[PDB]
């Protein structure tokens, strides 16, 4: 018997594009890494860099906009009010 | 009985009949919108003061002409300097009233490894810009130093980066010749690169 | 239209990539596990396990 | 009302060049698409302070200083 | 009380990264120079930071 | 009120319906009350 | 069958709680298929696309489903004339076609 | 579009700060300079054919195995991986191509919408020739979409079918202005021009989208297929013009014999069954009063089919969507000045409202309707009236806003004598 | 006898009194909203109407009085402008009958879902009459209700001679 | 009075049980042990009022959520890709960009069995989780040899057969308190 | 007697009537899908990103076969030249995706229940 009860598979939909090596129409499941999808584009040979699609930090005006959008939120901002800093610090 | 005439007689009738429909909602929206105001006069009425309500809608003709006479003619209508003080704008509050410590940037909670230097860099890159500081001016932060900094932490990510720019070009050998890249190949991979 | 998965799916060519057959088979399998839960034989052949859960059963 | 408040508002290419100068380094015709028009924008919004400045508040500001409430 | 619910809001009246930052907070202003006092029309509630 | 709301006469439009709706399925998907527990009893049994 | 009143409203509770539901089904490379409607998992079950093996979800689960095990779908599903029209399109395009199918390769 | 514009004005303003800011957004002097600007700038692109030079199209290019999900990627037992690709590939095949094209034509024209219920009105009210061009019309638009579906022309296809709102007030205005027409059993003989008119009209509604009564029989086809516009797998560029020109060429062979036909069946066998109903039926009607309710239920069908799609969909799609909103927008819910928690705009606080929401008309003052259904609940909006996925229960549970006896006796004061 | 047509302001303030009914009706609505959403706006639309309507109990009946003798008998006023004024009053009886009929129910009906589908029916009748009548009023046309119209006819007619 | 002269005190008012996983219990039914979860916010709790729903979150620091979820949470099971921020109860520190968190999901963290995943450094984690914090028996691999390999070029079946000796030999497995 | 001028037009009763029971009808054949003659009432024939995937398949299908690198036309729009975010970027394309369900529809409910 296998160590495996079920099995493990790729669970990637498909699209259809050009390969540039095989120089072919193609269907495949290859999307781009996640590691840099969102920061930046290449519509030229030359890439731009996005300025503000992830919010790479967070001040009092910028908390209020988005405060029940957050994944997460940080004893800076909360320690200025005394309920929240009590939970932090019973 | 041409078409020009069927098509000419259908536009006029579809803009009289939306011109229309257009005027009773605006006044649907204008009776929508001021329901607060009626109501707020009736009550002053009918709670025992039938003379302040008249001073009320008064006040709202006399609101009137103190708009027409402060924007078209531009007179100055003292007490304004004291109306102009009460309020302030969001980024107004973060530049005059609000603590250096009620902002940070992801990366100082993220990176134990970093100086001081760093740490106020990425301030005012990502928590506190240039328009929400007092003496800020717009290209405060270098971001050659920004992008250094975010080479040193992470650094193979930065080198994948240099990989697929060489690859783009023609500076392959260019990639493998820097004094670190062989090196870290052999660290990696237990074997030496053969290619 | 090999990906769809009822009687259409069936009439259809499965391209000759090696890879991509192991990859279906696998789903297949996993697809079987999940029927086998809920779907039960009136009448179980003995030395199965459903025939040995109906004996306990009965036993019980 | 249209054409009219459009002839106080819409600069020629020497305002554009001159707000384009000095809220951003460079010279038009290098510039995006959408920063283009935030240099339009604040040279038709320099033409209508300094027309409402210099032929309506000219003359208007003669101190009748009085209706208060 | 309706508890809330937190889910991520599209659209706005900002293209995306970005708040409304001239929206109008009721806190006052303090000139450099006060002579003459009498009083703020709109007072600092809490004043300890 | 509860339980006459739930009377017969009451309820005879639903009971057309429905009887039209539930025999649109197959006939052997109706199950007993004897079958439905034995399945469940199968059920953790086969997990077991 | 002869339902009793308690089953009655069992089922009429059951298609209220059904009422507003949106479907998804798997393929055979395990990708989830776009949004079903009623309408459209109508559609694709008289175009053979779906069949009663395949895996569903919606409102009410925790996990993916075969659709005769899922309860209540198959009757909202078989309209007579998607009944009809299933009929027509499994005996006079799908099975020529499986036959050809099999003798040209 | 105007939301649109709306977020580029304030990104101005927002740039405006280090240079001259403004006292607030809505001062007039920079939204009338922007409105002039703006509007500008639209009638100078409307002069222009902003769908002629717009760019529409990408290319896609597929990333090498380095750019790609890297931990994705595994290798099954050596030699394999899961990082799929591949490519997506005598004369009978072109009569075999020639014959599905006859059998789809005959699925095609089966009378189940709107443009057959008027080919029909045209049949009967009025002559041979009016109901033979109203068919072809139907037959020259049904042709031109499925040519434009079946070869490719995305040039015509997406940007029609980009503007959707447009196409349903095309439908409705061209229905309209049809049942007017009907309704007034106008009677000239036959002319060129009138000739032309039901021609364009019956060709116009090809183009739109039209209410169905058998939907799942009139979209099957013969083949392995879910309708009658997909393509079929080629080797090389003549095998794909040959193949599908073949197909097109039986679709359009078969919708012509069928008119044939159609038109056949209404000259003399239509008489056979006339008379059968007018002198051989023991029911006792005149010739001028069987023809006013044909009338009447010919109008009664036309405006059925012109109404069918109101209760179908909402307002937010009809309306907010052209505007330039997303469903659940931020701005539906921004409340104006944060002491204030009342919504900014007033014209769509309708949208996307909890049954936990407070009611406005309960406010002290307000001299609103009398709602005794609600009299138990009067806090808060206390009816479900919710769409797709977007149910929100807190403390009012299901059961009692929309199950049974639950929901019965919450709104018992509805019945008390008074 | 005017025979000109209907102007702007005529045509807004039609549409004032043909909301008069919607605003009798307007307690019903739930009962209809509640299987159909796509209509849920109008659960909200007539609220301002609905205070304006009720601000004394006496405010309709000194419309009606108002409309009656200074509107349908005034012969310089056009006649389709007459006729549409004539129109919101038959609709608001057809409402308050309905009204009637609803308060006289026997009981055994009132604890069944017959109730239910009584009140949305109510609702709706009433919405699509005013929703047509709004329609051709808003174009400036005759609109003609079977069973209806000739009475408006007959009474602006006879509300015509009501001096000699 | 029942309805005005009583009220609840603070530490005797009614709350939901916690149960952790749910195992362990002593069940009413012996047959149906789910039923003895019916007092809880266990995800598989009967009868929830609102359903689970399929969410599809991203979040402005570009953390994405795919899975099921109770009243907007991450509650049942599903998949967190991590952006310039955290998620699921992880730390700060833990965390790059393009990481990914696959499993159980209780009350928005990461709370029974998971794979955690990172591509920019290659350690994998398979095994338990207490509210986000690596808790029970684990294996942790090292898959950075490969990894590196393949963004350089190599094709994975090369790259395998250079790596895969040296990956299996480095295999950790382990006990783990709390983190 | 006198209805008016004749020279402003009079709708007559059978349009109302018309109206009316169509309006009624077309409510009931919404609330019981399977009833009409055993079928329901659909308000189009096609999926507008049905059609429009179609016609990307044989568009791409015929670009390839002739040599070149095919092209995908977006509904909605393509691409705006940016540099801030790509939602900005694609907002257009992303507008038109995310009105799918309502698109779609019914916004009514899709099986009868008795209250
Ligand atoms: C934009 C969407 C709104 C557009 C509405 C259609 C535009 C109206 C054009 C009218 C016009 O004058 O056309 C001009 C034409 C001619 O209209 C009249 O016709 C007379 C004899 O034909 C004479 O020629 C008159 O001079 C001419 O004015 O009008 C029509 O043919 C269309 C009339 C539309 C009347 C509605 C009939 C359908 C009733 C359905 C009930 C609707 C109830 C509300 C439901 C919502
Ligand atoms: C494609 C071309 C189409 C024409 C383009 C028309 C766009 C016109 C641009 C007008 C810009 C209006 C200023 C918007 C300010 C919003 C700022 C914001 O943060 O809101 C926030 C502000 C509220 O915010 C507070 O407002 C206070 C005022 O009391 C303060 O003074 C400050 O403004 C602020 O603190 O919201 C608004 O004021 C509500 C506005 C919502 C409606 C937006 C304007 C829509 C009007 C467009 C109608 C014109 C249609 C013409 C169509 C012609 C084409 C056929
Ligand atoms: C309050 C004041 C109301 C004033 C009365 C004016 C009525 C004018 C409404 C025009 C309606 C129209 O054009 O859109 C009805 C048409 C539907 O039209 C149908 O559409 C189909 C497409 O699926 C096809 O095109 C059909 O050919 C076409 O007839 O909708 C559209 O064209 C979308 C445009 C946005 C319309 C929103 C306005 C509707 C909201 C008003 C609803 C009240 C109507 C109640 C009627 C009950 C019917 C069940
Ligand atoms: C860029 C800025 C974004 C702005 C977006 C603007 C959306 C514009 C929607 C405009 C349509 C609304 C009309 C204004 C309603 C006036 C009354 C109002 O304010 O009510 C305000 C009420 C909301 O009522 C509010 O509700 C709140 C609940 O939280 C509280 O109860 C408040 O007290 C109450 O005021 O809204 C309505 O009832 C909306 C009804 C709109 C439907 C009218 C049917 C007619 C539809 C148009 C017909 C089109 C015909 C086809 C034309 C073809 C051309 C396409």
């Amino acid at each position: 018997k296998s160590f495996d009860i079920t099995s493990m598979t790729t669970t990637l939909p498909f699209y259809a594009g050009w390969d540039e090596s095989l120089k072919k129409f193609v269907v495949t499941n290859r999307l781009l890494s996640r590691r840099d999808a969102g920061l930046s584009v290449n519509n030229n040979p030359q890439e731009i860099n996005f300025t503000n699609p992830p919010i790479q930090g967070l001040n009092e005006g910028s908390f209020l906009y988005w405060q029940t959008e957050m994944p997460f939120n940080s004893y800076n901002i909360d320690q200025f009010i005394t309920t929240n800093q009590s939970f932090y610090a019973p | 009985e041409p078409i020009q005439d069927e098509l000419l007689k259908l536009l006029r009738g579809g803009w009289v009949l939306l011109s229309n429909l257009a005027l009773f909602l605006v006044f649907s929206s204008f009776l929508h919108r001021s329901l607060n105001w009626f109501v707020q006069t009736e009550l002053l009425v009918a709670v025992g003061a039938p003379q302040q309500a008249g001073e009320r809608v008064v006040g709202k003709f006399f609101e009137a002409i103190e708009w027409v006479e402060r924007n078209i003619l531009g007179w100055k209508l003292p007490g304004d300097e004291e109306a102009e003080d009460a309020t302030s704008k969001v980024y107004e509050v973060l530049q005059n009233y609000t603590p250096a410590e009620a902002a940070y940037s992801f990366a100082q909670l993220k990176y134990k490894d970093l100086t001081h230097k760093e740490r106020e860099l990425f301030h005012k890159a990502y928590a506190l810009r240039h328009f929400e500081r007092r003496d800020g001016r717009p290209g405060d932060v270098d971001a050659a130093e920004l992008q250094a900094v975010k080479d040193r932490l992470d650094p193979l990510e930065a080198d994948r980066r240099a990989y697929a720019a060489a690859k783009a070009a023609g500076r392959l050998d260019e990639y493998w010749a820097a004094p670190g890249r062989e090196a870290t190949y052999q660290r990696i991979v237990g074997a030496p690169r053969i290619a | 239209k090999f990906m769809a998965p009822g009687p259409l799916g069936l009439c259809h060519a499965v391209p000759d990539d090696p890879s991509l057959r192991q990859e279906m088979a696998k789903v297949a399998h996993n697809y079987a596990a999940i029927y086998r839960m809920y779907n039960f034989d009136w009448d179980p052949e003995p030395g199965t396990v459903q025939y040995k859960i109906d004996q306990r059963i009965r036993r019980a | 009302t249209v054409a009219a408040g459009a002839a106080i508002v819409v600069p020629s290419g020497k305002q554009v060049e001159a707000a384009s100068l000095d809220i951003y380094g460079r010279p038009p015709s290098q510039l995006l698409p959408n920063e283009r028009r935030a240099a339009e924008f604040a040279a038709g919004h320099r033409r209508w302070k300094g027309f409402v400045d210099n032929s309506i508040y000219s003359w208007t500001r003669t101190l009748p200083g009085h209706d208060n409430p | 009380k309706p508890l809330q619910r937190y889910i991520p809001q599209n659209g706005g009246f900002t293209w995306p990264g970005d708040y409304l930052r001239l929206e109008i907070v009721e806190m006052p202003k303090l000139k450099s120079i006060n002579i003459k006092k009498t009083s703020l029309k709109q007072k600092i509630n809490v004043q300890p930071v | 009120l509860q339980h006459w709301y739930y009377t017969p006469f009451n309820r005879l439009l639903m009971k057309f319906d429905v009887d039209a709706f539930i025999n649109r399925q197959p006939k052997s998907h109706f199950l007993t009350k004897n079958e439905e527990r034995a399945l469940h009893i199968r059920r953790f049994l086969l997990s077991e | 069958i002869v339902l009793s009143p308690y089953q009655y409203e069992m089922i009429n509770y059951q298609r209220m709680l059904m009422r507003k539901n949106i479907w998804y089904y798997r393929d055979r490379m395990n990708v989830p298929r776009g949004p079903c409607p009623l309408h459209v998992v109508k559609e694709a079950w008289v175009s053979g696309i779906v069949d009663e093996n395949t895996l569903f979800w919606g409102h009410g689960l925790y996990d993916w489903l075969p659709a005769k095990n899922i309860k209540l779908l198959l009757p909202m599903v078989r309209t007579p004339e998607v009944r009809f029209a299933t009929w027509i399109k499994r005996t006079f395009s799908l099975k020529p076609s499986l036959n050809r199918i099999r003798e040209q390769r | 579009s105007l939301v649109t514009s709306v977020k580029d004005y304030v990104e101005i303003t927002h740039k405006l700060i280090e240079i001259e800011p403004l006292k607030n957004y809505t001062e007039f002097g920079a939204v009338f300079t922007y409105f002039i600007f703006s509007i500008g700038e639209f009638f100078k692109n409307f002069f222009s054919f902003s769908f002629l030079n717009n760019i529409w199209s990408i290319p896609i290019i597929i990333p090498d195995i380095a750019s790609a999900m890297i931990s994705e990627v595994s290798v099954l037992d050596g030699y394999f991986h899961n990082a799929f690709t591949f490519l997506e590939t005598p004369s009978l095949v072109i009569f075999e191509k020639f014959v599905i094209g006859i059998i789809n034509s005959l699925f095609l024209i089966l009378p189940t919408s709107t443009s057959h219920l008027i080919t029909l009105r045209r049949f009967v009210m009025q002559g041979l020739e009016a109901g033979y061009m109203a068919g072809l019309g139907t037959l020259a638009g049904n042709f031109l979409w499925l040519a434009s579906i079946i070869l490719g022309w995305r040039f015509f296809v997406i940007p029609w079918l980009s503007l959707d709102i447009f196409r349903y007030l095309l439908g409705f205005v061209l229905l309209v202005k049809y049942i007017w027409d009907s309704s007034k059993e106008r009677r000239m003989a036959l002319e060129d021009l009138s000739k032309w008119k039901i021609f364009l009209l019956n060709f116009l509604l090809a183009l739109t989208e039209q209410s169905c009564i058998y939907p799942f029989i009139s979209n099957l086809s013969f083949g392995p297929d879910a309708s009658i516009l997909e393509g079929f797998p080629v080797d090389n560029y003549p095998q794909f013009l040959l193949i599908h020109g073949a197909y097109l060429l039986g679709i359009l062979f078969g919708s012509f014999s069928l008119l044939q036909f159609t038109c056949w069946f209404w000259e003399n066998p239509a008489f056979s069954i006339y008379l059968w109903i007018t002198t051989k039926s023991s029911l006792k009607i005149s010739t001028s009063s069987y023809y006013k309710i044909l009338n009447f239920t010919f109008l009664y069908a036309t405006m059925l089919c012109a109404i069918a799609s109101i209760p179908y969909y909402g307002l937010d799609y009809t309306i907010t969507n052209p505007i330039g909103l997303v469903p659940q927008d931020r701005i539906l819910n921004q409340k104006k000045s944060q002491s204030d928690p009342d919504k900014l705009i007033t014209e769509t606080a309708f949208l996307n409202l909890n049954p936990t929401d407070k009611n406005s008309r309960i406010r002290d003052g307000v001299h609103a309707r009398r709602e005794r259904w609600k009299q138990r609940l009067i806090k808060y909006q206390a009816f479900d009236a919710s769409t797709y996925d977007q149910g929100v229960y807190d403390f009012l549970t299901i059961e009692d806003l929309n199950y049974g006896f639950d929901r019965f006796w919450l709104r018992r004061k509805m019945r008390n004598h008074q | 006898r005017n025979e000109g047509p209907m102007t702007w302001p005529w045509k807004l303030m039609c549409a004032i009194l043909y909301m008069l009914p919607w605003v009798d009706v307007t307690e019903k609505t739930v009962y209809f909203v509640e299987r159909f959403p796509a209509f849920v706006w109008t659960e909200y639309f007539s609220e301002p109407f609905e205070h304006w309507y009720n601000i004394h109990e006496y405010a309709p009946l000194f419309i009606f009085f108002a409309t009656y003798l200074g509107i349908v008998r005034n012969k310089k006023i056009p006649h389709v402008a007459r006729y549409h004024v004539m129109m919101g009053v038959m609709l608001d009886i057809v409402a308050m009958i309905l009204i009637v009929t609803e308060e006289n129910l026997p009981t055994g009906v009132l604890w069944t879902p017959w109730s239910d589908l009584f009140y949305a029916l109510m609702f709706w009748f009433i919405f699509l009459l005013v929703i047509y009548c709004l329609f051709f009023c808003f174009l400036g046309w005759y609109c003609e209700i079977p069973l209806i119209s000739e009475g408006v006819y007959l009474q602006i007619e006879q509300a015509e001679q009501l001096g000699q | 009075d029942e309805f005005e002269s009583d009220e609840d005190n603070t530490e005797s008012e009614w709350a939901p049980e916690y149960v952790g996983a749910g195992l362990g219990l002593v069940a009413e039914d012996p047959l149906n042990p789910q039923y003895s979860l019916r007092h809880s916010n266990h995800p598989l709790a009967p009868f929830p009022g609102e359903p689970l729903k399929w969410a599809s979150y991203v979040y402005p620091d570009f953390t994405t959520f795919e899975g099921l979820s109770k009243q907007s949470i991450p509650h049942g099971m599903g998949v967190m890709t991590f952006g310039t921020g955290t998620g699921a109860g992880f730390a700060m520190s833990q965390t790059r960009y393009g990481d990914k968190y696959e499993g159980e999901f209780q009350a928005g963290y990461a709370h029974g069995l998971g794979q955690f995943t990172s591509e920019a450094s290659g350690e994998v984690y398979i095994g338990e989780f207490f509210a986000g914090q690596r808790h029970g028996c684990g294996m942790t691999l090292d898959m950075k040899p490969y990894f590196y390999l393949l963004e350089r070029g190599v094709d994975p079946v090369e790259a395998y057969r250079r790596t895969a000796g040296a990956i299996m030999k480095n295999v950790e497995v382990r006990t783990w308190y709390r983190g | 007697v006198y209805k008016g001028p004749a020279s402003i037009p009079h709708a007559s009763a059978e349009v109302f009537g018309a109206f009316f029971l169509a309006t009624n009808t077309a409510l009931l054949a919404h609330m019981f899908p399977g009833k009409l003659f055993g079928s329901e009432l659909h308000v189009r024939k096609w999926d507008p990103d049905y059609l429009a995937s179609c016609c990307n398949e044989q568009g791409m299908r015929r670009e390839a076969l002739s040599g070149k690198k095919p092209n995908l036309w977006l509904l909605g729009g393509g691409p705006r030249l940016v540099n801030d975010s790509w939602e900005r970027m694609w907002w257009n394309n992303l507008h038109w995706k995310r009105w799918k369900v309502p698109r779609t529809g019914p916004a009514f409910p899709q099986d009868m229940y008795w209250q």
